[PDB]
């Protein structure tokens, strides 16, 4: 438990997309939509 | 710099409910207590500048929120003493929670969203509080109640959270009802909404019973108190807002604004209140309900000295401002000492090393609920029972009130730490960060500033009465607290029956209230539209 | 209620309203009432130390008027017959 | 007795009174140390009456009992948190997978999504 | 004037000469042009001129278009909601029929003529008929219903419209005439009390809005039922005082039983279409009642009223026709756990359902205390009457809120980037009218 | 069951997520997720700081051109040291500070 | 045994017996205090020289 | 644990459903309950509507005889030993206004009569 | 959490000690409560035992199940809240 490293201020241990806004699925190689 | 209070208040909620996404957990465990420390030193600001100082301030936002024909209201505030006093207790105590929810709430999912919810609900308060006018006032009232309606049914996939939240959001519906009756006759009659041209030496009673109806709303009295005990389902750090300071505080911070009430209702509602309070938190055997069955008794003093004396609506204000503090403790403790045991009846809880704070903050907020000397809640307790001697009515209810509160809060402190270890041998564990420390000693520096700074004006004002009249109070509670050590049996078990029901007000509503509802529902549609008119 | 004649009234509305005092406070002990409001007003958190002379007096003043009073409903009740 | 306890066989339903007698001492006990002296009283209450043969004596003590239980129960029910009728039973429910979701819902017939005017 | 009524009789020009492959574009442009014309028109449109701000004829009595304070805002209203009626909606035939139904509803609200208003609003009859009875999803119950009803009660205005021209020599409503006469009186009153559900006559409007689309119910919540209120402020209370005032004990019997009754068969209701469309026929009883008082206060607060619920009911329409779509259900005790499910649109369903609570920060809440100031100013047991039952709405509410928030749930059902598009309008719209700017 | 495609896309199970706690990843919800902690949130929350600090001196400003003190303070008050608008105290006797 | 090993003093029979009377001297108190401080209220005047030199013998 | 805890799931519905059954509360959790809790079913500890009403009847003579006895039985020279507060002539002429003011049972006063009509003032407005 | 068996066996061996009939040997994983000499009043406090031991709550048609040592723990490793 407690944080993640230790530290309050770490960086975020989570990456990517928290959701889907809208439900649309990111363009592999960053194409808009 | 008055507005600016508000202004952090609801940009916490804006920035946590809906910028959550970038600010993240972490960022509500900043931005929240952050904004609302920043609010505190304003509103210490506020309560130095009109308090002590006496300068009143109007601020008025915008004109025409209302203009039709003769009808019109503007957005202003006016921040008097009243306004300041409650403002400062609401700011402290919701930083205090707001302290609290970081660790506690780190095990619920949506922590950005209860911390948004928390200071939305602090905003309207303060919306409530420093209005100039009824309907700013109705405002802060309605966004208090929805506030609780979407924090008391925070678990929704509880059937008894949502319907508990079911419960407060009707039962407030109807006081508002009244309240709005009631604001509709002082525009009519007076010419305006404002506090100020709302004054009337001379009131007909109906204005006088629609203000009182919808004031025991909020302020949970008798036959409105259904919804207090059910406010249990959600999160502890609302349960301390809204016993506290927000929505049960309300409805006598409006008696006391305007002194539309009639001595002989106010003073009969709030003895029976409290001795029902004090007879309902008797049998309760969950440490969350007794709290709020004492929160109950409390309402019931506070609006029971209104009929005493002209003095009674400072009496009250000061009682009410003094309870908002070790109250806001009471369940902060029992909410960490939930956790800690994994359990929520009083039997299982036991002696267990812990924290020298909490124990400690315990023991002054149970002293100060119970009436012990030369402590905040002491002198606000005394002034109430010592000047409602002249009611002879009233006095002997508070008394036995007073006996009953001292019996089950002396209880409560026997069986959470007197008493030997009463739950299981399993591996249970909550550890206390400084974040809470700090909110316990943010509580104990309120309580331990309103000795010093006192209550009222009139708190230690002579009542010319016999010492043995005066120093009754203490010997009824000192009783009290030596029967509830003893754990005696003081009701048969009949009558403990009908405590632990609640007087069955909820079970008459259900079986007569509820069904002719549902039967006049029945005819209207079944009988009669989908019914006689309609065709085969 | 005659027999128990008002006492003179110190304080004059020009002061009460300078200092703000409420109507509900006017009551023949104004004067001392404005000395004991200055004075908590003046120390906000040691009140309760150094203004204790001035509650004093008041007290002292209030419970000569609470003697008249009880006086009074003596003579009325008397005077009615009841006792 | 509710239907369930009568439909039960002798044995049973003395256990049943037993185990409901038990529970509801610790529902009207203040503490533990209340519990163990109780429950042995419990216990030499029942075992007064074990050796009884006359059927009619023992269905007068059983329905005794019985009313005995119905009236004492408990407004309060003691039961531990993540149990049905407990406080944090279904507080966070774990939630299952094999979830329904439609990825990219605008994008599927964009332009003609719309309710229709169908005509004989 | 002349350009909101050029645009008007263009939007229908337009699907004519369409390639039909680009008709939902040119719709949609042709309703957003639509709405410019209408601000343009409340542009030209002076306070300085008191009666009417402006009046328009195009050769006879019948083509005498005119706007008021009404007016103006119901058409305004009409033409603001009729873009998100356009995308909602597919099909050449679909768009053809709500193109025809918005130009003669539109061109009602600012006809100055009982005549033609009569000869404008009943036009789209056949509309509704063949809307609402549409092939799979429609009912040929509702479709009878709504017609029947509206053809008898129109053919009462109608032929105390006669009366009037007959007797008076004109039914415009510029030419003033004051009639004491009951029986005509009556006539120009059950089309109000018909068109506006008023119990027992608020039968046809639920059955209606089940079975119609979602287009479809949002301009029939939206606009139709607030024409009640043009007819009264333009063709029944100048001319139909005297009768107003001595049949008012009459008239609060009828509209408070309505407000009654239909809360208490709200509470009966399963279905989310329905109990939306029971919750606008308790909203409509206290518009009539406050214009029925005439008094200043009753006709502002119930035009501002009346601009409430036509912000609030097609918004919760909305929400509901795209829940439908995402589950193919619209049972409350199929839809479960949709705060998890749909946070999204939760938020929306949440934020609307408060705002037909008439909460503070709503449009709803300043209209009814307009409402209520009126009802106050005739009497104060009027008020009172309708501020205690308002607890059943809340009762109602909570229930179906309480019933979808928690529960079981396998189903992502939350609303896509087109959906949001849909209601953004609305939600600016709510809040603007909310803070003030109603 | 094999994991979709998109949920690459999707961000890993945070620390304070408990490790028993299932949810659905996909699910969008303006007030975050179920645990959040996003990779940047520093960032995020000094410029939402900068964006409540440039908020509240727009409020002050307006605060300040609208506070209205119609009655002298009894004593000096903060608010003599930014607003030029108070009146000069007055004590209980009436004496001008 | 309320507390054994706390505060065994409850179990005393002495503290349950100070504790009772404690309760009935308080409450019971509570109800005749009226009449008896309405009489010493009345008599603080009654028999005050200065105020009813009547009454004084 | 507060998150993740299991939960026992509601049996599906295999039989004909009442027509009243949305007096029941199913949100696919197994304990479903009533709309509103003591309108049928389980009584919390198995007390009757009956049984409240008879301890209330018990109850309210005990809690209403204190306030009778001053309400009614004592009257306004026998309430107390003193009177009200005695206020010099331009204050105690203002606070007689207050119709819920403290000063209108000064019995000394010789416009007691009229303070004691204006207390029992009018019920609803006139006009 | 999943509670192996092993742990299980010695928690219910450890409760089944304390009745006093009970001699220590005769417990064994797989024991009915008669050979044990325990009577049906008996295996109704080991069953409540066993609910303190485990921090359950054995529903009683559950429980009129359990009459030896082997299925007793049987039912506490199904149990998934077993502690
Ligand atoms: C309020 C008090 C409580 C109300 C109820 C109290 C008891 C009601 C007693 C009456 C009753 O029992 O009704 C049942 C009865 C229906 O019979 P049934 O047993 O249900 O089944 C037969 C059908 O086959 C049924 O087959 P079906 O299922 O196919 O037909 C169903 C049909 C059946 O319905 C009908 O047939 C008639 C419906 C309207 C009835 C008119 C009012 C009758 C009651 C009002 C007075 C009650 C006080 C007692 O319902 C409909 O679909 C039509 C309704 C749609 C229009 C809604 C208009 C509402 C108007 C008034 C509503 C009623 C008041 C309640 C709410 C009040 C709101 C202000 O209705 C009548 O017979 C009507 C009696 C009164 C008619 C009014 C007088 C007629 C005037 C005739 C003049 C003669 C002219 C001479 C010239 C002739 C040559 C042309
Ligand atoms: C007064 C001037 C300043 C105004 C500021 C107001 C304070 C914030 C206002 C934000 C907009 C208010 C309406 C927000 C949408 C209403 C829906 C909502 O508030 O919550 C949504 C979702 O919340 C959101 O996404 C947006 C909320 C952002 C901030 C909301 C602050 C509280 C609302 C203020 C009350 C409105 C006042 C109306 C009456 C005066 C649903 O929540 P739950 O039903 O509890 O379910 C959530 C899931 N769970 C079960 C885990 C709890
Ligand atoms: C006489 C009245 C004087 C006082 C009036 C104030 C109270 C009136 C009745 C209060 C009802 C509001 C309570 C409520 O919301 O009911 C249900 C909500 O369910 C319902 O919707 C039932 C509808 C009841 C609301 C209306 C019935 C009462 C109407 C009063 C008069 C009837 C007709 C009067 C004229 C219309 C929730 O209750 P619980 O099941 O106990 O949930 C509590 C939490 N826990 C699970 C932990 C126990
Ligand atoms: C998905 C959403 C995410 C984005 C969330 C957005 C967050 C919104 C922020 C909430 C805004 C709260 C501001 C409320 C004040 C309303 C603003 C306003 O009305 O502007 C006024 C100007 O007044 C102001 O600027 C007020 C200053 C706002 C800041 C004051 C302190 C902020 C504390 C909030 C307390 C506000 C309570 C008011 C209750 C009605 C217009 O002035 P006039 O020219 O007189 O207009 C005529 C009046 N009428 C509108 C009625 C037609
Ligand atoms: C001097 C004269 C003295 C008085 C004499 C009176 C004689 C009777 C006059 C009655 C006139 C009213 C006409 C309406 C008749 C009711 C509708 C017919 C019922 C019906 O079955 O229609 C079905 C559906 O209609 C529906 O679904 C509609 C439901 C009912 C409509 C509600 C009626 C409108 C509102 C009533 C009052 C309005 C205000 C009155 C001032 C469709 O039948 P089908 O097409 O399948 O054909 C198959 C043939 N079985
Ligand atoms: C029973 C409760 C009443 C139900 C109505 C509820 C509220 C509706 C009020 C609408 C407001 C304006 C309408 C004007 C009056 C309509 C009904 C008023 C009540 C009424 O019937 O009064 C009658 C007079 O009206 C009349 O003589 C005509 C009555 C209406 C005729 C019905 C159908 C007319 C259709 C005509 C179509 C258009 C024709 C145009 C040429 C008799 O009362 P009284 O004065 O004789 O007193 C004798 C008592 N002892
Ligand atoms: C301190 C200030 C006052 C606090 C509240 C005090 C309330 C006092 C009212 C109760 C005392 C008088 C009761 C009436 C006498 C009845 C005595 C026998 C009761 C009885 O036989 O029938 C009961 C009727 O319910 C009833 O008796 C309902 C009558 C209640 C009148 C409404 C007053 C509001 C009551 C709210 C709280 C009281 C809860 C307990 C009543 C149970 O009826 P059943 O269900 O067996 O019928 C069968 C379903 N076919
Ligand atoms: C909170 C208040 C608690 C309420 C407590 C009230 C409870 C009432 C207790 C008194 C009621 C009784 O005695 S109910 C006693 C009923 N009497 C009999 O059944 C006689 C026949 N006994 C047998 O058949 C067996 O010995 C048997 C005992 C079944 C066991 O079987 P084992 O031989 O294999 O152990």
């Amino acid at each position: 438990s407690g944080h993640p490293n230790g530290s309050f201020w770490s960086e975020g241990t989570q990456v990517g997309l928290n959701g889907f806004k809208y439900g649309e699925i990111p363009l592999p190689n960053g194409q808009p939509r | 710099m008055f507005l600016l209070a508000v202004y952090f208040l609801f940009f916490s909620a804006i920035a946590n409910g809906f910028f959550g996404r970038y600010l993240g957990v972490r960022g509500s465990q900043l931005l929240g207590p952050s904004a609302l420390f920043l609010a505190l030193l304003c509103s210490g600001t506020i309560f130095y500048e009109v308090c002590i100082q006496g300068c009143s301030t109007n601020i008025k936002l915008f004109e025409n929120f209302v203009y039709s024909n003769e009808l019109n209201v503007s957005a202003s505030f006016l921040y008097d003493p009243l306004a300041a006093t409650m403002t400062l207790t609401v700011v402290w105590i919701s930083c205090a929670v707001h302290a609290y929810q970081n660790l506690y709430m780190r095990g619920d999912g949506s922590q950005t969203l209860f911390t948004s919810y928390l200071s939305a609900f602090t905003g309207f308060m303060l919306i409530l509080v420093a209005g100039q006018n009824l309907v700013m006032l109705f405002i802060g009232w309605e966004g208090i109640g929805v506030c609780s309606y979407l924090l008391i049914g925070y678990y929704g996939s509880r059937v008894s959270a949502v319907k508990s939240a079911n419960k407060s959001l009707i039962v407030n519906k109807i006081s508002d009802g009244f309240l709005l009756g009631s604001m509709l006759y002082l525009w009519f009659y007076t010419g305006s909404f404002s506090y100020c041209s709302l004054a009337t030496f001379q009131i007909p009673d109906v204005v006088s019973i629609l203000v009182l109806l919808g004031a025991i709303g909020k302020s949970s009295q008798l036959f409105f108190h259904v919804w207090l005990a059910d406010a249990m389902e959600g999160p502890t750090p609302v349960s301390a807002l809204i016993h506290a300071a927000t929505l049960v505080t309300a409805g006598i911070y409006v008696l006391c604004k305007l002194n539309l009430h009639s001595q002989s209702a106010v003073g009969i509602l709030g003895a029976a209140t409290a001795l029902m309070g004090g007879l309902f938190g008797l049998a309760a055997n969950d440490l969350k309900r007794v709290i709020a069955f004492s929160t109950c008794s409390q309402l019931g003093y506070m609006m029971a000295v209104l009929s005493t004396c002209d003095d009674g609506a400072d009496f009250a204000m000061g009682h009410l401002v003094s309870h908002a503090g070790f109250k806001a403790t009471l369940f902060l403790s029992a909410g960490l000492s939930i956790a800690k045991e994994n359990n929520n009846f009083l039997n299982r809880y036991g002696s267990r090393q812990g924290s020298p704070t909490l124990s400690f903050a315990t023991t002054i907020a149970s002293l100060n609920l119970l009436g012990f000397p030369e402590l905040g809640g002491f002198y606000s307790k005394e002034s109430i029972l010592n000047n409602a001697y002249i009611n002879q009515g009233v006095s002997i209810i508070l008394t036995l009130a007073t006996f009953l509160t001292a019996f089950y809060t002396s209880k409560v402190l026997a069986q959470l730490y007197l008493f030997p270890y009463g739950n299981g041998r399993q591996q249970k564990s909550f550890d206390i960060d400084a974040t809470t420390l700090i909110c316990f000693g943010l509580l104990l520096s309120e309580m331990l500033l309103r000795i010093f700074t006192g209550s009222s004006l009139s708190q230690n004002m002579t009542t010319n009465l016999p010492a043995h009249i005066k120093n009754l109070p203490f010997w009824v509670a000192l009783s009290g607290a030596l029967s509830g050590l003893a754990t005696t049996n003081l009701f048969s078990s009949n009558f403990m029956r009908f405590f632990g029901n609640r007087g069955g007000f909820d079970v008459f509503y259900a079986r007569k209230c509820s069904n002719v509802f549902y039967h006049n529902a029945y005819v209207s549609y079944t009988l009669l539209d989908r019914g006689f008119l309609k065709l085969y | 209620a005659d027999r128990f004649p008002p006492p003179k009234m110190v304080a004059t509305q020009e002061e009460m309203d300078n200092a703000d005092i409420p109507y509900k406070y006017r009551d023949y002990c104004a004067h001392l009432i404005i000395d004991f409001k200055e004075c908590r007003y003046g120390h906000p958190l040691t009140w309760r130390i150094n203004c204790a002379h001035e509650l004093h007096h008041y007290n002292k003043c209030s419970y000569i008027e609470f003697k008249r009073r009880v006086a009074i409903a003596i003579e009325e009740k008397k005077r009615r017959g009841l006792m | 007795a509710s239907e369930a306890v009568l439909r039960l066989p002798h044995k049973l339903r003395v256990m049943r009174m037993y185990r409901t007698g038990l529970k509801e001492i610790v529902n009207w006990s203040y503490g533990r140390h209340e519990f163990y002296p109780r429950a042995n009283a419990l216990r030499m209450e029942f075992e007064a009456n074990k050796e009884l043969s006359d059927r009619e004596q023992i269905r007068k003590l059983v329905l005794h009992g019985e009313d005995l239980l119905a009236r004492f129960r408990h407004w309060e029910p003691t039961i531990r948190s993540e149990f049905v009728g407990g406080t944090v039973y279904g507080v966070w429910p774990q939630h299952c997978k094999d979830v329904k979701f439609v990825p990219n819902p605008a994008y599927i017939d964009e332009f003609k999504q719309g309710d229709t005017v169908l005509l004989y | 004037m002349s350009l909101y009524l050029f645009m008007l009789f263009l939007q229908p020009l337009s699907l004519s000469f369409v390639s039909r492959s680009f008709s939902k574009i040119s719709s949609l442009m042709m309703s957003f042009a639509t709405l410019w014309s209408a601000v343009y028109m409340w542009f030209t449109s002076n306070g300085a001129n008191q009666t009417f701000y402006q009046v328009v004829s195009w050769g006879s009595d019948w083509s005498t278009f005119g706007v008021c304070y009404t007016s103006l805002y119901i058409s305004l209203l009409c033409a603001f909601i009729f873009p998100i009626c356009v995308i909602l909606v597919q099909g050449y035939r679909a768009l053809s029929i709500l193109i025809c139904i918005q130009t003669a509803v539109s061109l009602s609200i600012v006809s100055l003529h009982m005549l033609a208003f009569y000869a404008l609003f009943e036009s789209s009859l056949l509309l509704f008929f063949i809307l609402i009875g549409r092939r799979k999803y429609g009912s040929l119950s509702a479709a009878y219903n709504i017609s029947i009803y509206t053809f008898i009660s129109a053919l009462g205005f109608l032929i105390s419209a006669f009366w009037l021209n007959w007797s008076f020599g004109s039914v415009c409503a510029l030419l003033p005439n004051e009639e004491a006469n009951s029986f005509v009186a009556f006539g120009i009153f059950i089309l109000l009390w018909v068109k506006a559900p008023l119990v027992p006559f608020h039968l046809w409007l639920p059955e209606a809005h089940v079975y119609a689309p979602t287009a479809g119910s949002v301009l029939l919540a939206g606009v139709l039922l607030k024409i009640s209120i043009v007819g009264l402020h333009v063709f029944f209370l100048p001319i139909c005082a005297s009768s107003i005032v001595k049949a008012f004990p009459l008239i609060l019997s009828i509209c408070l039983g309505s407000f009654i009754f239909s809360s208490f068969s709200t509470l009966k209701q399963i279905d989310l279409k329905k109990i939306v469309a029971y919750s606008s026929i308790s909203h409509m009883a206290i518009v009539f009642l406050s214009s029925a008082t005439n008094s200043g206060l009753g006709i502002q607060g119930a035009v501002l009223y009346c601009i409430a619920h036509g912000l609030i009911s097609p918004g919760l329409f909305l929400l509901v026709g795209i829940l439908y779509k995402n589950t193919n259900t619209k049972l409350v005790f199929y839809l479960r756990g949709l705060s998890q499910q749909a946070p999204v649109w939760w938020s929306v369903w949440v934020f609307f359902m408060l705002g037909n609570l008439a909460f503070p920060l709503f449009p709803n809440f300043i209209a009814e205390v307009v409402c209520l100031s009126a009802l106050f100013k005739n009497h104060e047991l009027y008020a009172y009457a309708f501020i205690f039952f308002s607890f059943v709405g809340t009762v109602y509410s909570s229930t179906v809120l309480g019933r979808l928030k928690g529960g079981v749930s396998s189903q992502c059902v939350d609303a896509s980037r087109l959906d949001v598009i849909s209601w953004n309008p609305l939600v600016l719209a709510t809040v603007v009218t909310g803070i003030g700017y109603m | 069951v094999p994991e979709p495609p998109y949920a690459k896309y999707l961000a890993n199970k945070s620390h304070y997520c408990p490790p028993d706690f299932h949810y659905s990843r996909e699910i969008y919800a303006p007030y975050g997720g179920y645990f959040n902690d996003p990779k940047g949130w520093r960032t995020n929350t000094a410029i939402a700081t900068l964006v409540m600090l440039a908020g509240a001196y727009a409020v002050f400003c307006f605060g300040n051109a609208r506070e209205e003190r119609l009655r002298a303070p009894k004593g000096w008050i903060p608010s003599q040291l930014w607003n030029d608008n108070v009146p000069t105290p007055v004590d209980y006797r009436g004496k001008v500070l | 045994t309320v507390m054994a090993t706390s505060l065994p003093i409850v179990n005393h029979p002495a503290f349950l017996f100070v504790a009772g009377a404690l309760t009935g001297f308080s409450l019971t108190y509570a109800i005749t205090s009226h009449y008896v401080g309405r009489k010493e209220i009345e008599n603080l005047v009654k028999f005050d020289p200065r105020y009813f030199p009547e009454y004084t013998k | 644990a507060g998150a993740g805890g299991p939960v026992k799931l509601s049996p599906p519905v295999d039989k004909p459903l009442p027509y009243n059954y949305d007096f029941w509360m199913d949100n696919g959790i197994y304990p479903g309950q009533p709309i509103y809790d003591g309108m049928f079913g389980s009584m919390v500890g198995n007390m009757s509507l009956e049984y409240m009403a008879k301890g209330w009847l018990v109850l309210l003579p005990i809690l209403s005889a204190p306030f009778v006895y001053e309400h009614c039985i004592a009257d306004d020279v026998t309430r107390n030993p003193f009177v009200p507060r005695q206020y010099p002539s331009e204050v105690r002429e203002f606070l007689a206004l207050f119709k819920n003011g403290f000063v209108l049972n000064d019995y000394s006063q010789p416009d007691y009569e009229e303070m004691k009509r204006r207390q029992s003032g009018l019920l609803t407005p006139i006009y | 959490h999943g509670l192996d068996r092993d742990t299980v066996t010695e928690r219910v061996i450890h409760v089944a000690k304390h009745f006093e009939k009970v001699d220590p040997n005769k417990i064994t994983p797989t024991a009915t409560f008669e050979e044990l000499g325990l009577d049906s009043l008996d295996t109704v406090e080991l069953v409540m035992a066993l609910e303190e031991e485990f921090g359950l709550e054995i529903p009683d048609n559950e429980a009129d199940k359990i009459t030896t040592m082997a299925d007793a723990i049987s039912y506490v490793v199904s149990n998934p809240l077993a502690k």
